[PDB]
Order: structure tokens, then C-alpha cells, then sequence
């Protein structure tokens, strides 16, 4: 019963993981939107307060 | 040269003047009505200067006189229990200002070898604070953090406890609201801390350069102290309120912004104001009028209030400021909403005086806490996985968050360094280890904390002397030993 | 008396020779295309010449023509000849029945109150909103923010404030909707004079499509009426729309009134523009005033100038997020980024307070499991760390109920909490006494005794 | 009336701004971009029988008119709190999102309930 | 020979016949009444007219103001006389006592050494500290970077570094305290003169409350003497305390002199700064100036300009560790991270290189070994692991040492180790003799000589 159940364990592991595997790669993609704005909104301020401070 | 000059243009609380050959630079400047104004830029035919006070009812033609001196203010020890304007004006009520002599707002700061090396200590009160951020005279520690975070009232807390160590304090309020303003001092009068308070106040309608002068007023008043052999405690609330109405003015003076619009000369604006507080050698006997002995020290703590956006703390002003004090304690807004109320974030918190800036017991028994404190920032990452772990490292994380929940007080409730016992001999043993489940982890301090005030003569005891050693300890060890036969 | 020399969009300025250079705040009018055009000067330019804005359409102003000036700062009425109905920037009856009006007459340019002269106290008043009520509590004599971005029930919060507090008023209510739709003003009016309950209010509207100077105006002219009725009577309730749609108005001006932009291409005046209105609403010796206000966030950033200074600003600040509207829970308050500085243990009871703090932590200990869950699934928490999300879930939709006002466009009736349940049933919940019932059971309903009977049907 | 793409609208105006030298705000936007479209949809509206009869000179005496008025805005990878995206929404009384992978999966009328409101509600629509 | 025109902040620019008129850089003094102030010429614009910078407070300062032209750029006394005690950016004494013995009286205005100078060159300078010396070798004309935040023991270790060098070899030290503050300027001298150390070590603050362009040169001005040393032939050491505030205040300076700004708002000069600064240290074929120099890390950003331009220079790199400084190591170094472009064999030797990977690997897999420590426990490791374990522990402690200018602190007796004892010290307790005695025993000790001793006691 034991013997049997940690085969289980093994085949329910790597399948779990596969999932923590896929969940991690959909927060990658959620992130990668996140920063890509914020490194727009970076690189429009840097240049606009250099210009209007210029005048 | 001329003496008087005419306002060509008025617009925002700044004046553009024609002639006024002869002026110089920070010079006041009379204007019709009663009100200054402050010559900043000096350009050739016309002169830029701010308005300290109401604007709408200066116009064009109005002669304008030159005058003597720079901005001056009332200092003394009559200021203590008032209220009073960046101008030294008394918006208190009780009316008649009791001061002794004027000062400049803007003065250099004493050199070296006028210094003394700090290391006496000023007691906040928070077992967190003044156990591994220590603070002392002379010092400058910057509280940084997110609004909301608890700043004002981990400072005026800290002003609170100076109501009978013998320290003067000061409280340059600037941007604030003032409906706020009151509701503090009114607390300052609730404790006896407030008949031992100058508050300077700058509310947030006042002029840019009243704001922007206010802490400097605030600074010649607490530097009477200084210069005269006593120690003092000014907290600038809300610098950063401070830089932005700095930067209003550069901007309506047209001069050349830097990072987020700041004046490229933000930096020198701090830097000169925080200079100034420092703790100054028993040689500055040579005063006003060397020098009726004058054999003590002075000194003049300060600490800032910086406040940052979104935990940013890379931004301009705040960059400055940190870089600026020799100390800095850093509020986190998770800690906050967590329940850790004294919201401070060792490991990233500094106090360049430390050890020194601390009572002697303190300073060998805070040295078990730091370290304990710093294996369990190595472990919090397993504390998700908690139970995974064998026991050998599982209790350095109980102890670790039971040592991070032994450091957390109620707002208006500062320590007796007899939280020396508190926190000393939480270390010391595991007296938390036994029963430690961190709901108790606490109410055992409330409650260590009064069965001492049953035999407190060797409590007060080790309260005055400010020191430990051997048999001290050993009566620390039988006092909690002695303990767990109650509650 | 003068001559128009430049007319760019909102800013005009105008040519006076020396003898009468006007005043700097003050008025003076202009013939158009057909009616009257107040100018407000705003800038003392050198060489004789003034900087206004314009309390109108600037469209149709020619290059020369004259302009008198008069020695009256603005002209709106004050008193409980007001109450009747609503009134414009420029203190003009925009409703259809010519005002009788005042008695008196007030600018809308004022000073501060006198800091001696300055109250406060500490009688809370008690909202039908859960959320507000446990999170964020308030005295007569407060000011409360309502921060958030579009769309995140921004009005329908407010409408449903004066509801609740306009009733335990028996009071003088000044509403002063500003940079808002026109569409809501009607119906607030039309639905407050069936109620009858106008008789005691005082409208002022500077519509969102109003011209700027009309909207950085109106702010003003809104609140000098309040003033008027505070240095009298005693007690006035002062509700504004967005308080940035004023400072908004004073940044599309800021370029033409020549001066360096700052942050963010906001005015570089921002800490004072701010600072002069919000400071003139205040508790009086003479009489208090209690006041929310409709503090919009732009883009979302509550980094953003407008919403960062704003704070300081206010004694009680709950702030609406998308993330909290985007679930279902429509009183849409994050009661984490939101507070008031009368939640105090001395000033609220000790049973508020660590109901409040206890309700806070539990919800934040489960934005910090948030991470691992999403990474890793429910399945790898401790047995007591599962029962914190579970439990706090409770909080989280307990959080929700419908508002009476909402009832038009979402079927579920609405209801009204006691401060007193509002207690009992989060204290409840966190002690462990209602976790048998599933969360649905929570979402959206009243008392705790409401969650029990949903419990039953589903 | 149905404006279409007031995104493309704003980003025209923002050229001519800066080609004035008109100083830049969020997202190199103007700082009146919310003033240009608030006073656009404010036009849309309903007038009451006195309006009507006052502009027409007694010749409709006693009917109410009205403009509905339903604008169009295009995201940018569903990142509905960007700068010109919230000003309209906070213009507007009422919205209507359409989800971008509920299109993909077949549910044309893409609209996303839960998130899609009609504030005006119960009035707007027939007994029935 | 000239007037005052405008001032603003320190920024005064003053106005000469054409033809004469000041070359840039060039030094200017001017009366206010209570003292002389000099100004730095900046930029020749215009004709006739000079942009400069107040070296003092440009207070007080009115138009038309008599501006006397001198000649030369900075002056600054250089020479064995400078070897004694303080002063300021230029020259002039700030200790009170007397003045200056002598000067050739250089300019502070620079050159970049012909690439005509003696590398090679591996003179190994020993500090000697054990961790210093171990895994960061440097040689004369080298330059070291201590990088960390606040707290980590920057400033502290370079008195140590000095008071050693000093005392243990010659002297020969110059200590640049840009924009440095005043309390540590205090400390600084006065643990200077307890320590015999005092000479050689010529002192130049430039306080953090001085003006912009006065912090800037504070560096050029301690760099010329020590630049002048070399001249006579003497191995000298330079310790400029802050890199970060000279090329911050060069910020300032570039800000209101009208540049516009660059990468995070820095100088569009700031390559080139660092450039001239850098440069002129270095082995000549005559003499050497070797410069440690303290490079703080903004937000702990190694991207920042500001460290990021002084890598480019650095021979070698010692990082701090706020964290490693908390568990009581205070040498605070992390050995993992401190690098050398000269810890190679063939420069260092063998055996010096070989014990210093070393320690490098055990301190590694102690790092692997612990993740398997907490999860399964100690009971888990080999008897080759949990002995691995044991001996890393033991070289962590080792490479710790109570500092000389420590004692303030501590009160026990600093210890200077030379680099053969250390090596000694480390291969030997790692192969491993002193397995026999408990980890305290090096704890804080010179060689394990020491550490043996203290084991006795144990
Ligand atoms: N040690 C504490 N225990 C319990 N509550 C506390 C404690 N410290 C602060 N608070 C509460 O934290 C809230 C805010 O504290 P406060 O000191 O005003 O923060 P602040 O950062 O100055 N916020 P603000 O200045 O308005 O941006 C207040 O309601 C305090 O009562
Ligand atoms: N050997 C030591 N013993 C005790 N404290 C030390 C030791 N070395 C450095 N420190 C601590 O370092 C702190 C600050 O030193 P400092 O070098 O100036 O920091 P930083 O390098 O960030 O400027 C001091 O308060 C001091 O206590
Ligand atoms: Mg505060
Ligand atoms: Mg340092």
C-alpha cells in the first residue's frame, strides 16, 4: 500500500509541476505587459522633462 | 547705486523689479504694506523676488524700498510652550512673543573642531528604534517611508519622551493641513511634552517661500540651544513638502530644472540645512559674548521626514536626503498594514553612530537582538514551506518571529529602558521560547513590564545609571526566573 | 477703459495704461459676438498690460476691442436666499427662475480661517456604508476623499454619502458639482425636488462642458457659499465633484499663462492651488463643516500629482481600486490602501479598532499567500494558513453591499448597514463563528443575519 | 451618432499640440486632451420640452429631442487604464468592453458582462 | 578689473573689458564686505562676459560688485608641509592651527600622464588586512573600490587602511573628503592623532554644506598633492572618501550652469570627469600614487552612473555587506564577491592564488551545503560534508579582525596580519591542522598563532 502509493506520488508530482511549470509561464507573459509600459512611461518622462525643463 | 526701486511685473508670489541697483543677494526687500520679499534673483536690469506673505495686493509702480539685513527671527527659551509662524509670528493665541534676541534663518554651520563626537544617547522610546537604530545628540537620522506608513508619529513620539530627559524639542510643521496642525499639539498637551515644544508651522496655503523658509526658521530657533551649552531635538515634518515649494519658486524664477523639475541646487538646500545640526565641543564657550561658563556641551539632534512615492526610493529629493544624514530609518507600508505598527525595516535601516548613541546596557544586550534579528531575514524565505524544515533551523525562525513581535508598541506608549529587561532578556533565554505562541508572545510583555514596578528600587536603578554589569545581569536572570511563578 | 492685445484660448490679456492697471484678482467684461464676457485678471504683466481668463467661450474675441474694468473681485450671492437653486461660476441663476437673492454678497477669493480660530471635535457620524463605517470613520467638522479612477462607481459612492448623511442632517447642504456630467446634476436636482429636500440644499455647477475658467472657478464660488452659512449657523454639509477637475482646469492653463511646466507637465503651483482651496474648508469656531469629495485618480496612478498631494489634504481618504471592481464587490473600497486618521482606539472605542486592525490584517496576510497560491495552488498551504484565505475571503465579499441609488441599473435592492452590525458581524466572522456558510453567502448583502438567510437559498 | 476611434482623434490633436509647442503631459498628451473629448460628449444629450420649444420658436411646442451618442476606444493589449482609455470612461455614463479573448473563442458579441455597465439601467430599456 | 552683472544662486557672472579677460578655469576673487570669496571661471560666453561659480556663499553679493581678475586657476599648497592637518578645497587652513609651511603652490587643473610611466609594476601593496590582502590584491598605481551601502563600513575601513600604511610602512597618505560630513571629518581627525598616524596624511575636507562647485574640485585639490608626491618620488596612497558625491555635486554644478541633463539627469560630462580624475593616478616612471577610494551604490543599483563609470577604473573591487556586517563579521567583505584584475598566479604567486580560490570554493559549497542543512537537517551530511561544513564555518570567522581605528568602538586591541601569515592561516585551517579547537578561536585574531592561543582559554 505504501509502495504503491509512492508511485503515485511520483506521477502526481511531476504532473503537478508541469502545472507550476505552466502557471509560472502565464505570470511571465502578465509581467512582460507590465514592465513594457512602465519602460514606455520611463522613457517618455526622461524625455519630456529634459525638453520642457530645456525651453 | 539707488536705494529704492519700482515692481514692473507681479504674478504667482514672485516680483520682477526695475533698478533696485543697490541689493543684494537673499536681501530682504520692504514692499508697500507691512510684508517682505526676498531678492533670489539678482538678474541685470530686474530683479526676481518672492513675496513672503499674500501677493493680490501688490501691483505695478509701487515703490519699493531696499533694506539692511536678511531674514531674522525670535529665538529663545520663551518659545517653548507656543505655537509660532515661520516669522516667528504667534498664531498660538496667548499673543506676546517672550523672546530672547534675534537670529539669521540662513547661517553656516559649525566646522570641525568645533565638533564633538557624538555619543550620548536620545531615547525615542521604541524598544525598535533604540535598540538597533540608536539615536544621539548631534545626530541627524532621516524617517523615510511611503505616507501613511507612521512617521509623524513615531517623531512626535519621540518628542513626547524628551518631555523629561531635558532635551528642548522642536516641531517645524510645513505643507501641512492645519485643521491637523492643532489635533497634534493638542495631543502634545494631552502628555507633558508640549510646554517643552516650539512648533513652527508653515500651513499648506502659506506662501512658497514661507514653507520654504520654515524649517530654516525653525533651525536658528533650536540652534539657541546649541550654541549655549544644551541639547536640542528639531523634526523637520514633511521635507519633501519642503523641496516642492523650492522647486515652485526656481520654476517661477525660470531657472533650469533637473530631474523631475527640481532646482539642480536641491541637493545644497538640504545639505546646509542639515549641517547645521550637530553636536558642538565645550569650547563653543565663546558665544554671542564669551561666556558666562559654560562648561557643559551642546548639541542639536535633527531628524527629517522624508516622504516617498510607491516605496520609490531612488527619486531626486529622497536620493538626496539619504545620502545627506548619517542615519536613516526606513518605514515599510507591509509591515504597516501587517500589524508590525512600529513599521521599521531592519537590515536596510542604518545608524552610522550605533553603539555609541546608546546606553551602556543597551548597547551589550541590543547586540543579541540584531544578530538574532538577522538569521531570521536569511530564513523568511522558508517560513512559506515552514515545517519542512528539521528543528534545528525551525526554532531560529520561531525566535525570529517572536523577537520581530517583541518589537512593536502601542503609538503613545514609549519604553522605560526598562524594556532593557524586555527586550535584554527576551534574548538572553527563550523566556519566549517556553510558550512562545506569538498571541501570548506579547501580553507576557505587559505583563513582565509591571510586576517589575512591583520591586522596581532595582529597576529605577538600573534606569539612572544607564548601565549593566555582572551582578545587574544575574539579577536579571533571577527577576524572570522569579517571574513565571505569576500571571 | 481698455483694449484686448492677445487672445490665446483661455488666456486673454489686455492693455489698460497706467491710472487704472487692475487689481490683480478682480474682474472686467468684454463685448463679443453678441453678450457680456467676464475676464478674470490673473497676472499683473509688465508694461501696463494684464493676463485674464475667460468665464466663457473665448471663441469670437476680436484683436482691439475695449474692455471695462470694475473694482468687484466676482459677484456671487451668499445666504439662505441661495438655498433655492442652482447657480453659476459667476454667481448667475442658471436655473429658470430669476433669483431674488441676496442679501449680502461675498468673492470667491478668500483667506484661510485664523489658526486660533480653528475647531475640531470628535462626534462621529455614522454612514449606512460597511466598508466606510468599520475602515474609515468621521466627526462633524471632517474632510473625506473618494479616490479612484474611472468607472469605479466614483459618483454612485458619493450620491449614496448624501443620501445617508444628507438625512440625519437637519441642516444647510451646499453641493457643488464641478468639471462633472451635466446629465447627473439634472437628475440630483429634479430627484432631490421631489424629495423636497431642496429647500435646505444650495446647487452651484461648472459643467465638464464648461470652458477652464469657468472650472478652476467654480470650486471657489462653490464653497464661499458654504463659508457664508458657516460664519452663521453652525452646522453645513459641502460636497464637491472631483476636485481635480478644478486643478485639471488649472493645468490646460498653466502653458498659456507663461509658466515652466513641472512634474508630469503639471503647473508648478500645484502644492498651493491646491492647498488655498482645500484649506478654506474648515470647522469655524463660529460653525463647522462636513464635507466629501469626489477626488478623481488619473490613469490609475495613485502616484500621480494630483491624488499625492490631495491626501494630506483630508482627515478620512478610502480609495476605490479597479482590481476590487473587477471581482463584484461595488462599494469598490480597498481597505488596505484606504484610511482615515480617526480611526483611533481612544477616539472610536477599543471594539472598532481591533475589529478594524484585526479585519486589516487577516486581509493582508492573504495578499501576501496570494503569490504562492497562484504559483502553486491552494493544496500547498497549512491547514491554518488555508483557513486565513478562507476566512478572509469572507471579509473580502462581507466588504460588498447594494446601495439604494444603484438600484436603477443593477436588479439587487439596496440596504443600509448599522455601525453597530457593521461590528458585530466582521468581529463575528474573524473569531470563527460563520465559516460553515460558503462565501456566496457573504457577497453582497446586509446585516451577518442576511448572510445566514442567503446561506439557506444557496 | 457614433464617433469612431476617438483614440485616433486624440492622437491627431496631440500632433497639432506639439507642433504649437503646447507642453506635454502624461503620455506626451496635452493636458486639456480630457477637455477635448468632454465637451464633444457632453454635446450628446437629452432636452427637455421647454429647450425644444425656446429653440424652435414655439413651431414644436412641447416635444423633447435628444443626441445618443456612442464612442469607440482601442486599447492596446487590454490595458483599459491608460490615459485617453480612462478620461473617456469617466466622460461617458455607461461602457462596453470587448473582451479580446472572448472574440477569439467564438462569442462575437464579445461583450464582457461584469465589467460592461449601462448606468442610466432600468429607465433605458422597455417594460417588457 | 570688473563688475558684477547677475547672480543667481552660486552661479555669479561678472563682466570684463574685452581683451583682457579671463581664460576658463581661472580664478577670481571678490569683497562682500565680511570676507573675500573666490570664484572659478566656467564659461567664456559672450563677449567680455564670464559665467562662474561661487567657491563660498554667493550671499550677500550685489550687482557691480569689484571683481579682481586673477591669474592663475586654483592655488593650492602642496609639499610635506600640507602633511599635518586639514584645509579646505583651496589650501587654506580650517584647523585653527598654524599656517601652511610651504607650497610650489600648484594648480588643482590636471594632465594626463604620458602613457610613459613604470608598468609593469606588481608591488603588492599589503594592507595588511586578511581578507583585503587574501582575495584582493592590488599593486601601486592601482586603484581600489570599496562598494556598499550605508553602514557597511566604508569610511571606517579606509582609516584603517591609512592608520596601517601609515604606521606599519610609510605614511604617505592624502584624504579626500569630498562633500564628506562633518561629524566623520571630526572623528577622522581626532582618531587620527590618538594613532601616531596623523603624519603623513594632509587632509582636505571639502563639508557637505559648501556649494557645488567648491565639493567638485575638493577632489582635484587632495588629488594635486598627492600628485606633487609622486613628483618627489614617493609611493603615496589616496583615499577620496566619496566617489559618489564628487560626481553627484558635478551634477549640480552642470544643472544650474544650464547643460542639459543625460543618462538619469547626470552631467553630460560625467565620462570625461570621472575621466581626468582617474587618470592622473597612477605609477609613473619616477614615483606612484595608489588610490583606494569609497564607491557608494545608490538603491544598491550597479547600473547607476554614478558606480557604473568608476568600474571602467577600478584594479580591483571589495564589496561590503550590510547583511554580512549584521551577523557580526566586521571586516564586512564578501569573499565571493570582491574581485582582483590582478588575482592571478603569475602576478601573486602560486601559492597565494591557490588559498585564495580556496577559501573561495569552501565558502561555496558551505553556501550549496546549507539549503539541504535546514531542510533535512545536519544529520544528513557525510562525514566528508558535515566536516566540509565545520572548516568553512571555522575560515569565516577567520578573515574577520578587530581594525586598529576599531577600538572606539569594540575596546579590544586591533591586530595588523601580514599576508604570509594569512595565507599561512587560511591553507593550514583548511587542510586541515586546527580541526581540534572550537570556532571562537578565530573568531577575532591576527594569525591562527592567535587564534590557537585564544583556543586554550576557549
Ligand atoms: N505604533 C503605532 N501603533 C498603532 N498605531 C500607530 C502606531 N504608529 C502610527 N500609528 C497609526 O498610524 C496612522 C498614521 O500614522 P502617521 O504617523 O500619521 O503616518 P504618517 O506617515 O505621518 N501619515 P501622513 O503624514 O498623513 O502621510 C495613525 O492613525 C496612527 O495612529
Ligand atoms: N570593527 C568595527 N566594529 C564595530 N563597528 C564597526 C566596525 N567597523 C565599522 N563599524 C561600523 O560602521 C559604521 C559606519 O561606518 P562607515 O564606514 O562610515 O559607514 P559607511 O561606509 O556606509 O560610510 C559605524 O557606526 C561603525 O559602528
Ligand atoms: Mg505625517
Ligand atoms: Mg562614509
Amino acid at each position: 500500500g505504501v509502495v504503491e502509493n509512492l508511485a503515485s506520488e511520483q506521477a502526481a508530482r511531476m504532473v503537478a509541476m508541469k502545472a507550476a511549470t505552466d502557471n509560472g509561464g502565464s505570470l511571465i507573459k502578465e509581467l512582460q505587459l507590465v514592465y513594457n509600459k512602465a519602460r514606455q512611461a520611463s522613457i517618455t518622462q526622461e524625455l519630456t522633462e529634459i525638453v520642457s525643463g530645456a525651453a | 547705486a539707488h536705494n529704492e526701486g519700482t515692481i514692473v511685473s507681479v504674478s504667482d508670489g514672485v516680483i520682477r523689479i526695475h533698478g533696485l541697483a543697490d541689493c543684494m543677494q537673499g536681501e530682504m526687500i520692504s514692499l508697500p504694506g507691512n510684508r517682505y520679499a526676498i531678492a533670489l534673483n539678482l538678474e541685470r536690469d530686474s530683479v526676481g523676488a518672492v513675496v513672503m506673505g499674500p501677493y493680490a495686493d501688490l501691483a505695478e509702480g509701487m515703490k519699493v524700498k531696499c533694506t539692511g539685513r536678511i531674514l531674522e527671527v525670535p529665538v529663545g527659551r520663551g518659545l517653548l510652550g507656543r505655537v509660532v509662524n515661520t516669522l516667528g509670528a504667534p498664531i498660538d493665541g496667548k499673543g506676546p512673543l517672550d523672546h530672547d534676541g534675534f537670529s539669521a534663518v540662513e547661517a553656516i554651520a559649525p566646522g570641525v573642531i568645533e565638533r564633538q563626537s557624538v555619543d550620548q544617547p536620545v531615547q525615542t522610546g521604541y524598544k525598535a528604534v533604540d535598540s538597533m537604530i540608536p539615536i544621539g545628540r548631534g545626530q541627524r537620522e532621516l524617517i523615510i517611508g511611503d505616507r501613511q506608513t507612521g512617521k509623524t508619529a513615531l517623531a512626535i513620539d519621540a518628542i513626547i519622551n524628551q518631555r523629561d530627559s531635558g532635551i528642548k524639542c522642536i516641531y517645524v510643521a510645513i505643507g501641512q493641513k492645519a485643521s491637523t496642525i492643532s489635533n497634534v499639539v493638542r495631543k502634545l498637551e494631552e502628555h507633558g511634552a508640549l510646554a517643552n515644544t516650539i512648533v513652527v508651522v508653515a500651513t499648506a496655503s502659506e506662501s512658497a517661500a514661507l514653507q520654504y523658509l520654515a524649517p530654516y526658521a525653525g533651525c536658528a530657533m533650536g540652534e539657541y540651544f546649541r550654541d549655549r551649552g544644551e541639547d536640542a531635538l528639531i523634526i523637520y515634518d514633511d521635507l519633501s513638502k519642503q523641496a516642492v515649494a523650492y522647486r515652485q519658486i526656481s520654476l517661477l524664477l525660470r531657472r533650469p530644472p533637473g530631474r523631475e523639475a527640481f532646482p539642480g541646487d536641491v541637493f545644497y538646500l538640504h545639505s546646509r540645512l542639515l549641517e547645521r545640526a550637530a553636536r558642538v565641543n565645550a569650547e563653543y564657550v565663546e558665544a554671542f559674548t564669551k561666556g558666562e561658563v559654560k562648561g557643559k556641551t551642546g548639541s542639536l539632534t535633527a531628524l527629517p521626514i522624508i516622504e516617498t512615492q510607491a516605496g520609490d526610493v531612488s527619486a531626486f529629493v529622497p536620493t538626496n536626503v539619504i545620502s545627506i544624514t548619517d542615519g536613516q530609518i526606513f518605514l515599510e507600508t507591509n509591515l504597516f498594514n501587517a500589524g508590525i505598527r512600529p513599521a521599521v525595516n531592519p537590515g536596510i535601516s542604518v545608524s552610522r553612530v550605533g553603539g555609541a548613541a546608546q546606553t551602556k546596557i543597551m548597547k551589550k544586550l541590543s547586540g543579541g537582538i540584531r544578530t538574532a534579528l538577522a538569521q531570521y531575514r536569511e530564513l523568511a524565505a522558508f517560513s512559506q514551506f515552514a515545517s519542512d524544515l528539521d528543528d534545528a533551523t525551525r526554532k531560529q525562525l520561531d525566535h525570529g518571529q517572536k523577537v520581530t513581535e517583541l518589537l512593536k508598541q502601542k503609538q503613545y506608549a514609549p519604553m522605560s529602558v526598562a524594556q532593557q529587561s524586555l527586550v535584554l532578556f527576551a534574548a538572553e533565554r527563550g523566556y519566549l521560547a517556553d510558550v512562545e505562541l506569538s498571541k501570548i508572545g506579547s501580553f507576557e510583555a505587559a505583563l513582565l513590564a509591571y510586576v517589575d514596578r512591583d520591586h522596581a528600587p532595582l529597576m529605577q536603578e538600573i534606569n539612572q545609571t544607564g548601565g549593566y554589569n555582572d551582578e545587574i545581569e544575574g539579577k536579571l536572570k533571577g527577576i524572570l526566573d522569579s517571574f513565571k511563578a505569576t500571571q | 477703459t481698455g483694449k484686448i492685445v492677445q487672445v490665446i484660448g483661455a488666456v486673454v490679456d489686455v492693455e489698460f495704461p497706467q491710472d487704472a492697471v487692475p487689481r490683480v484678482y478682480d474682474a472686467l467684461e468684454v463685448q463679443n459676438g453678441n453678450e457680456r464676457l467676464v475676464l478674470e485678471v490673473q497676472q499683473q504683466l509688465g508694461g501696463g498690460i494684464v493676463r485674464t481668463i475667460a468665464m466663457g467661450s473665448s471663441d469670437g474675441l476680436r484683436r482691439g476691442l475695449d474692455v471695462k474694468d470694475l473694482e468687484h473681485p466676482i459677484e456671487v450671492p451668499v445666504g439662505e436666499a441661495t438655498l433655492g437653486r442652482i447657480m453659476n461660476v459667476l454667481g448667475e441663476p442658471v436655473d429658470m427662475k430669476g433669483e431674488i437673492g441676496e442679501e449680502e454678497r461675498w468673492a470667491i477669493h478668500r483667506a484661510a480661517p485664523s489658526y486660533e480660530e480653528l475647531s475640531n471635535s470628535q462626534e462621529l457620524l455614522e454612514t449606512g456604508i460597511k466598508v466606510i463605517d468599520l475602515m474609515c470613520p468621521f466627526a462633524k467638522g471632517g474632510k473625506v476623499g473618494l479616490f479612484g479612477g474611472a468607472g469605479v462607481g466614483k459618483t454612485v459612492n458619493m450620491m449614496e454619502l448624501i443620501r445617508n448623511i444628507a438625512i440625519e442632517h437637519s441642516g444647510y447642504s451646499v453641493f457643488a458639482g464641478v468639471g462633472e456630467r451635466t446629465r447627473e446634476g439634472n437628475d440630483f436636482y429634479h430627484e432631490m425636488t421631489d424629495s423636497n429636500v431642496i429647500d435646505k440644499v444650495s446647487l452651484v455647477y461648472g459643467q465638464m462642458n464648461e470652458p477652464p475658467g469657468n472650472r478652476l472657478r467654480v470650486a471657489l464660488t462653490g464653497l464661499t457659499m458654504a463659508e457664508k452659512f458657516r460664519d452663521e449657523g453652525r452646522d453645513v454639509l459641502l460636497f464637491v465633484d472631483n476636485i481635480y477637475r478644478y486643478t485639471l482646469a488649472g493645468t490646460e492653463v498653466s502653458a498659456l499663462l507663461g509658466r515652466m511646466p513641472s512634474a508630469v507637465g503639471y503647473q508648478p503651483t500645484l502644492a498651493e492651488e491646491m492647498g488655498v482651496l482645500q484649506e478654506r474648508i474648515t470647522s469655524t469656531k463660529t460653525g463647522s463643516i462636513t464635507s466629501v469629495q469626489a477626488v478623481y485618480v488619473p490613469a490609475d496612478d495613485l502616484t500621480d500629482p494630483s491624488p499625492a498631494t490631495t491626501f494630506a489634504h483630508l482627515d478620512a481618504t478610502v480609495v476605490l481600486s479597479r482590481q476590487i471592481a473587477s471581482l463584484g464587490i461595488y462599494p469598490a473600497v480597498d481597505p488596505l490602501d484606504s484610511t482615515s486618521r480617526q480611526l483611533d482606539p481612544l477616539v472610536v472605542g477599543q471594539e472598532h479598532y481591533d475589529t478594524a486592525r484585526g479585519v486589516q490584517s487577516i486581509l493582508q496576510r492573504y495578499q501576501e499567500l496570494k503569490d504562492i497560491i497562484a504559483i502553486l495552488g491552494m493544496d500547498e498551504l497549512s491547514e491554518e494558513d488555508k483557513l486565513v484565505v478562507a476566512r478572509a475571503r469572507k471579509i473580502q465579499r462581507f466588504l460588498s453591499q447594494p446601495f439604494f441609488v444603484a438600484e436603477v441599473f443593477t436588479g439587487s435592492p439596496g440596504k443600509y448597514v448599522s455601525l453597530k452590525d457593521t461590528i458585530r458581524g466582521f468581529k463575528g466572522i474573524m473569531e470563527g463563528e460563520y465559516d460553515h456558510l460558503p462565501e456566496q453567502a457573504f457577497y453582497m448583502v446586509g446585516s451577518i443575519e442576511e448572510a445566514v438567510e442567503k446561506a439557506k437559498k444557496l
